């Protein structure tokens, strides 16, 4: 009988699965993966000041806003791809199709 | 109560008080997803919502059209009395309107 007890990702992890890392790209809205934190957005260098015992950030909605690169130890930001809404202006099909 | 040509906006010296005393959320609409950058985001309260899916639409009459309307009302009333509201405007001296 062996018991395994562990705690999930809240601090810098040390044991991971066998997965290979790719290059780091910034200023293009991509879908990323940091130690199992999956998402989508734009990455840019930040001005935040993380203390050594720490690597993540949060907003009032409790969603990640910054992250410490697990290979270079630099602070990045997260921001969704730009989006919006669309409206169509028409004079009426009885009059025209423009 | 009459408009002041000297200021860039043509408000009155009382409408200026009324505008400096009421603190709005974000005057104007300049965000347009071209402002919320780096640490400038997650600190302002406008970006924190625009990133969630909640947006604000601008009104149809700008703040400079409503001032024109009120100036028209004042000019009409002080130059013609109650006649301009029930037909064509007819002029009359003011100290003969108070009578
Ligand atoms: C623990 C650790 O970070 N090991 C290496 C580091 O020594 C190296 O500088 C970097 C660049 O490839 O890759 C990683």
């Amino acid at each position: 009988v062996v018991v395994l007890s562990f705690e999930l990702l809240h601090a810098p992890a040390t044991v991971c699965g066998p997965k290979k890392s790719t290059n780091l790209v910034k200023n293009k809205c991509v879908n990323f993966n940091f130690n199992g934190l999956k998402g989508t957005g734009v990455l840019t260098e930040s001005n935040k000041k993380f203390l050594p015992f720490q690597q993540f950030g949060r907003d009032i909605a409790d969603t990640t806003d910054a992250v410490r690169d697990p290979q270079t130890l630099e602070i990045l930001d997260i921001t969704p791809c730009s989006f919006g809404g669309v409206s169509v202006i028409t004079p009426g099909t009885n009059t025209s199709n423009q | 109560i009459l408009p002041d040509p000297s200021k860039p906006s043509k408000r009155s010296p009382i409408e200026d008080l009324l505008f400096n005393k009421v603190t709005l959320a974000d005057a104007g609409f300049i965000k347009q997803y071209g402002d919320c950058l780096g640490d400038i985001a997650a600190r302002d309260l406008i970006c924190a919502q625009k990133f969630k899916g909640l947006t604000v639409l601008p009104p149809l009459l700008t703040d400079e059209m409503i001032a024109q309307y009120t100036s028209a009302l004042l000019a009409g009333t002080i130059t013609s009395g109650w006649t301009f509201g029930a037909g064509p405007a007819l002029q009359i001296p003011f100290p003969m309107q108070m009578a």
